[PDB]
């Protein structure tokens, strides 16, 4: 019995989780109360991967909500699928972080974290076997940037021989929603490369593009971006819940996709996404999903793989299919598109399959990818950083809560050093 | 009586067994629950054949097999599927966690504290057998379970059971096709042990059977339960002389002698020539000569290696159905007359021959056809070195940079162990050059 | 970036193993150190820059304890006086002849005291008025990727050991936050401080031997060349500094053969990773000299991280392997030699 302990951290994580449980419950047949109203037996055989059990055939989730300064407990509880969470897991405090990595790592986080971990224990020992953790946060703020990473350190100290997946929203090359994004991002990456086995670098602009180009949505809200992130969140952990022909887990997708440890920053994607008009004018086959996956528009990372080389990619398929099609189509990519791959790994792709698709489709997929184009995501912040840190910009709000200047410099070098490990493998040897 | 214990490690072994037993239960006249209606109606015969199925006094029949994968997502399809009331509930799931496609997990850290149950059930099944002569094993070279648990198990069984034939019908990785990017590692470390412990390790490749499934069966979108149904036919053509009658019978202590010249080159191939569809089943004669010649075609090989780039050291031919001997002794002569097929100077005799009278069985929901005769070849070739080197090169490409190695040392492994295994894999691609040389005097 | 130097030293025999009267596998045709099984299925041959033959006191080219100093260690001293940093390693498993070569015994000395003695000799020869030197010593370890100081609080203080942490000055380099190092004046103080340390190296009794080290011991010395006041005013290049690192590493210890779980397995897993990263660093650094654009992975291990300013740049590195000549250790010995080749190429 493999089991995942989800953690929410901040506004982003709370909303994304609120939409993720609304997508896993529907996948398993659970209602807002916790009751079972399914139609198949195969949704309960492995419901233990996310949900605990309870008295009257009810099922409670393993969530640990954390957000210093509330305003969202009301939003989740009042919501449709809010009264299923455990009220003792609604952890929070007052005095919001104020978009500081310090107040969420040093001052206010340090006096909340010891109450957060006390739930993880209470939700970890009850698992027969624990496969890892699943955090959902956003760089740029204070809770997701500081408190989530403090939790990551405290948990990798206690439970090291596990997986700490972390599906992180990142800043963007254009208009942002916060002014001190670069510093928080730099100081988070310094604490997320050393204490993590698999992180997904999600960006919001790549999701606006997915929603305005493919989906052809005219007025997309934040509740439609998360409806895309949840797809990946479910697709990764499907080979634990549902059966298939080539099964998988969070550890197969961490042993193959990570040649060297620091290079665990991945680039996700989901297929088949389409507008309601083009759904009648398309075919659902393996090659359509392959082309829709490897296209540079369906990736969520705000980076172009055509500007780099894939070191290792994955493809967690879902549906009744034929592996003769899958292997052939995944080899065709390496043969045709060779310059977008490296030569010192002979095969660059693996495959995972599950026989149980999504509620309304006949075949879905989910693409993970480790490109060098993530360089371009961290070559940006390190510029913004050294455009501000030079003049000692919005920093008295960081030193004024117990942080020396050296800690800002260290995180600048590591990121840069990381950029020099991706760019090593971007030209011919 | 004659008996054979069949072990099924990993997803590949399980998905192959779920077809192998689907075939055997139908060959012998057994329903999926265990009860046969033939013994009560006819009142005679050993159709409850003791080579694979033990018998209880309640008319039930219990297979001689074990399953283990370190992941319950597979075997739980058996415990809840159509074949649940047959197999013993001791199908050794221990899958609190899977083996992550690394040998280091299937060898020590999730392969220990689990193996004792396996070696206890194997003793329990051997105590029930009088004339045991075979430990068949089904695994895959690629994954952590198939590579690690198998090597943890064979080294134990060679201590326990010792002078007793072991046969590994494994899945060798393909050159181009693959479903993982660590198979160049999990495969070399397995050879370093099974080369010393095993006795005859067959090999199949999914690319070859994919090609077979389009050029002969007319399937453009095949899945794994089509290939596993050919692997089942291979194992049935092998284990038929044990169960049913025949003119010339071939036991498992005969492949070990007539196909293994030196103890380190026990890596033969396998074929099954008539795989013809129900449409092409007509319009065709399907005689002994056609089938025997088709077994020597490169396109019909179930492993990807052009045998014309090498020489044959030995070869067996296990016929099944309406066959006469002189048809065989005329089919082989046409092969020796041919100059594309070569034979080592130290083996002019070459051929082992075996005949059986029970024809094949057509599994419903299937693609194979009804045939009055069927054949399975088992060749030892010096060409498969070219298939081994293809792996070794890959090793040398992703070990000069020490890639994916920290996931091995992180679960109880030394760096030099990889180097030692590569040195062991280089000694064997040299002996294949030694055997291929014509003598001089 | 200068070249890495790699050498091998074979111990004569251990009286403990001599009760078995096992056989000899290692042979030396000058510099090709050949290895042969008792079965003689294959014959391996390894070629290195340097080779020390200490099997028996008959062969010419016998490498006494003296011969390591003038051949490998003395240039490190000669370059430390030029301002360049140096590092020496030591790789071999339990019973190899490793700590015999680092220090030896009071009658047969190793490499540390014979180095630190000639150091003070060349100081007192050049302890003039225009120049005045100052030495400072530190001694730490790496246990499960945690830095500990072997000269602090002596245990039995509520907590067991002090897990210090590494940080990065922007211009000085990596360093340890909380390492009261020491000051020295002559050789006997070094011996006192070092005897005070090695008693606290967090060794552990595995099945193969009762005393087997599970830590990478690091011994650092810092040398300064202060000059005098020039006639025009008070300004003079008196900051010429150098750093000498001497490491005694631990053995690979494969765990399948040595059934070990709980905590020795974690120790082994921490030791095999540091060795792998060290080999990667040395291979990258020796590939950079030959002309190539390669990234040197320092940050993936603590021992490779703290010593970033001692390997790269214009500093010198050196490595000594130690192997047993017996057959019982043939799977152990070969591994060491294979690692040495990865350091040479
Ligand atoms: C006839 C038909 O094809 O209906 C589809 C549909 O038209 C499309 C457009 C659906 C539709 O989804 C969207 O329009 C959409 C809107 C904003 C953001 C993302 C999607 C659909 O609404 C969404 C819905 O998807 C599901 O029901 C899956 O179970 C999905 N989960 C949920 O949608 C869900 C969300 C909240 C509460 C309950 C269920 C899912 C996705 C991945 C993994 C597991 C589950 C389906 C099939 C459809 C409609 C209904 C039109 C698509 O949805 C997904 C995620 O696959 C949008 O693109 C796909 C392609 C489908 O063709
Ligand atoms: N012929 C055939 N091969 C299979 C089948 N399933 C998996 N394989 C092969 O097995 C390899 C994967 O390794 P496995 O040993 O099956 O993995 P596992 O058994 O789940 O054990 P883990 O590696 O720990 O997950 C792939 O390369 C496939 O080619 C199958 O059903 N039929
Ligand atoms: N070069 C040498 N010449 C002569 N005798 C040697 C030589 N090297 C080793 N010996 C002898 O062999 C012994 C080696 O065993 P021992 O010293 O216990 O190993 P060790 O390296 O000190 N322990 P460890 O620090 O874990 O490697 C020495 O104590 C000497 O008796
Ligand atoms: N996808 C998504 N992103 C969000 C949402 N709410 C906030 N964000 C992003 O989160 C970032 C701000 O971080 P924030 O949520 O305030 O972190 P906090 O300050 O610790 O709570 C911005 O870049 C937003 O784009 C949401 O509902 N969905
Ligand atoms: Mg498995």
């Amino acid at each position: 019995m493999r089991e995942i302990v989800h953690i929410q951290a901040g506004q982003c994580g709370n909303q994304i989780g609120a939409k993720f449980w609304e997508v896993i419950s529907d996948e398993h047949g659970i209602d807002p109360t916790g009751s079972y109203h399914g139609d198949s037996d195969l949704q309960l055989e492995r419901i233990n991967v996310y949900y605990n059990e309870a008295t009257g055939n009810k099922y409670v989730p393993r969530a640990i909500l954390v957000d210093l300064e509330p305003g969202t407990m009301d939003s989740v509880r009042s919501g449709p699928f809010g009264q299923i969470f455990r009220p003792d897991n609604f952890v929070f405090g007052q005095s919001g972080a104020g978009n500081n990595w310090a107040k969420g790592h040093y001052t206010e986080g340090a006096e909340l974290v010891d109450s957060v971990l006390d739930v993880v224990r209470k939700e970890s020992e009850s698992c027969d076997c624990l496969q890892g953790f699943q955090l959902t946060h956003s760089l740029g703020g204070g809770t997701g940037s500081g408190m989530g990473t403090l939790l990551i350190s405290k948990i990798r100290e206690e439970y090291p021989d596990r997986i700490m997946n972390t599906f992180s929203v990142m800043p963007s090359p254009k208009v942002s929603d916060t002014v001190v994004e670069p510093y928080n991002a730099t100081l988070s990456v310094h604490q997320l490369v050393e204490n993590t086995d698999e992180t997904y670098c999600i960006d919001n602009e790549a999701l606006y593009d997915i929603c305005f180009r493919t989906l052809k949505l005219t007025t997309p809200t934040y509740g439609d971006l998360n409806h895309l992130v949840s797809a990946t969140m479910s697709g990764v952990t499907t080979c634990l819940r549902f059966p298939g022909q080539l099964n998988a887990d969070l550890r197969k997708l961490a042993v193959n996709m990570v040649p060297f440890p620091r290079l665990h920053f991945f680039m996700p994607g989901f297929a088949p996404l389409t507008s309601r008009g083009s759904q009648q004018y398309r075919a659902l086959t393996v090659p359509e999903l392959t082309q829709q996956m490897f296209d540079s528009k369906n990736m969520m990372a705000a980076c172009d793989p055509r500007h780099g080389r894939y070191l290792t990619v994955a493809a967690i398929f879902r549906g009744r299919m034929s592996m003769k099609e899958v292997d052939e189509q995944m080899l065709n990519v390496q043969n045709k598109n060779s310059s977008y791959f490296v030569e010192w790994i002979p095969n660059n792709v693996k495959t995972a399959v599950c026989d149980i698709p999504p509620r309304g489709l006949k075949m879905s997929a989910t693409f993970i990818g480790n490109s060098t184009a993530i360089q371009e995501l961290f070559k940006r912040i390190s510029e913004q950083f050294t455009a501000m840190f030079r003049r000692k910009a919005f920093l008295h709000w960081y030193t004024g809560e117990g942080m020396d200047e050296m800690e800002f410099t260290e995180a600048e070098s590591n990121m840069n050093d990381l950029v020099s490990e991706y760019q090593q493998y971007q030209d011919a040897t | 009586m004659r008996e054979c214990i069949s072990i099924h490690v990993g997803q590949a072994g399980v998905q192959i067994g779920n077809a192998c037993w689907e075939l055997y239960c139908l060959e012998h006249g057994i329903q999926p629950d265990g009860q046969m209606p033939s013994d009560k109606t006819i009142g005679g015969g050993d159709d409850s054949f003791n080579t694979f199925f033990s018998e209880t006094g309640a008319g039930k029949h219990v297979p001689r097999a074990v399953f283990v994968d370190l992941e319950p997502t597979v075997i739980d399809e058996v415990r809840t599927g159509t074949y649940r009331q047959l197999f013993h509930p001791e199908q050794l799931i221990t899958g609190k966690e899977d083996a992550a496609n690394n040998y280091a997990r299937g060898h020590y850290t999730i392969g220990k504290e689990i193996i004792d149950l396996v070696l206890d059930r194997i003793r329990k099944l051997a105590d029930q057998c009088t004339g045991l002569q075979g430990f068949l094993v089904f695994h895959s070279f690629g994954g952590g379970t198939g590579s690690g648990f198998t090597s943890l198990l064979m080294e134990r069984l060679s201590v326990d059971y010792g002078k007793k034939s072991k046969l590994e019908f494994s899945i060798y990785p393909a050159p181009q096709v693959s479903t993982a990017v660590v198979e160049p590692y999990n495969s070399i470390l397995t050879t370093h042990t099974t080369l010393e412990h095993s006795d005859c390790a067959f090999m199949v490749d999914n690319e070859a059977i994919y090609d077979i499934c389009r050029r002969n069966l007319d399937i453009e979108r095949p899945t794994y339960t089509n290939l596993n149904r050919l692997i089942s036919q291979i194992v049935s053509s092998i284990t038929a002389s044990l169960r049913f009658d025949g003119a010339l019978n071939v036991d498992l202590t005969e492949f070990q002698t007539n196909l293994v010249p030196y103890p380190r080159i026990h890596f033969p191939l396998a074929t099954y020539a008539p795989v013809i569809s129900a449409e092409k089943a007509y319009h065709e004669q399907l005689s002994v000569a056609e089938i025997t010649n088709a077994c020597f075609e490169p396109a019909n090989q179930m492993v990807k290696c052009d045998p014309r780039h090498g020489k044959y050291m030995a070869c067996c031919l296990l016929y099944r159905g309406d066959v006469v001997p002189k048809d065989v002794n005329a089919a082989i002569a046409t092969i020796k007359t041919k100059r594309s097929i070569q034979f080592v100077d130290w083996c002019p005799t070459g051929f082992k021959v075996g005949i059986n009278y029970q024809p094949p069985t057509v599994v419903p929901g299937g693609d194979l056809a009804k045939v009055q005769r069927a054949v399975c070849m088992l060749s030892n070739t010096t060409a498969i070195a070219e298939a081994w080197a293809r792996l070794d090169h890959k090793f040398d490409l992703m070990y000069a940079k020490r890639a994916f190695v920290h996931w091995y040392v992180g679960e109880g492994m030394e760096e030099g162990e990889f180097s030692e295994a590569r040195e062991d894999m280089a000694a064997l691609e040299k002996d294949y050059e030694e055997v291929g040389v014509d003598s001089v005097e | 970036n200068s070249q890495v130097t790699v050498a091998v030293r074979v111990r004569p025999f251990s009286k403990r193993e001599k009760t078995e009267k096992a056989s000899q596998v290692v042979f030396t045709n000058g510099e090709e150190i050949t290895v042969e099984h008792p079965d003689m299925k294959q014959v391996y041959s390894f070629i290195y820059d340097v080779s020390f033959w200490s099997f028996d006191e008959c062969h010419p080219g016998y490498a006494s304890q003296t011969t390591v100093y003038e051949t490998l260690a003395a240039p490190l001293l000669d370059r430390a006086f030029e301002g360049y940093n140096t590092c020496l390693f030591a790789y071999g498993q339990t019973g190899s002849g490793k700590s015999y070569t680092m220090m030896g015994l009071n009658e047969e000395p190793g490499i540390i005291p014979r180095f630190c003695e000639d150091l003070f000799a060349q100081i007192a020869k050049k302890q003039t008025s225009e120049v005045s030197y100052h030495l400072e010593m530190s001694f730490f370890e790496v246990y499960n990727e945690k830095i500990h100081d072997l000269l602090v609080c002596k245990g039995e203080n509520g907590q067991r050991k002090q897990p210090l942490r590494a940080r990065e000055h922007p211009v000085s380099g990596p360093y340890v936050e909380g390492l009261s190092m020491n000051v020295v004046s002559s050789y006997s103080d070094i011996q006192s401080w070092l005897e005070l340390g090695n008693k606290q190296r967090a060794t552990a009794a595995t099945g193969m031997n009762d005393k087997s080290s599970r830590s990478h011991s690091v011994f650092t010395l810092v040398m300064t060349q202060t000059k005098t006041e020039v006639v025009e005013g008070e300004e003079h290049d008196h900051r010429i500094t150098s750093r000498i690192n001497l490491v005694d590493l631990a053995g690979s210890e494969r765990c399948s053969t040595a059934h070990s779980s709980g905590q020795r397995l974690k120790e082994g897993v921490s030791i095999n990773k540091s060795l792998l990263t060290l080999g990667k660093v040395i291979s990258a650094l020796s590939e950079q000299a030959n002309g190539k654009r390669v990234f040197i992975p320092y940050r993936e291990s603590t021992l490779t991280w703290l010593l970033k300013e001692s390997l790269g740049g214009n500093s010198k590195t050196a490595m000594i392997a130690t192997v047993s000549p017996a057959a019982s250790n043939i799977e152990e010995t070969l591994s060491t030699l294979r690692y040495a080749t990865q350091a040479r190429l």
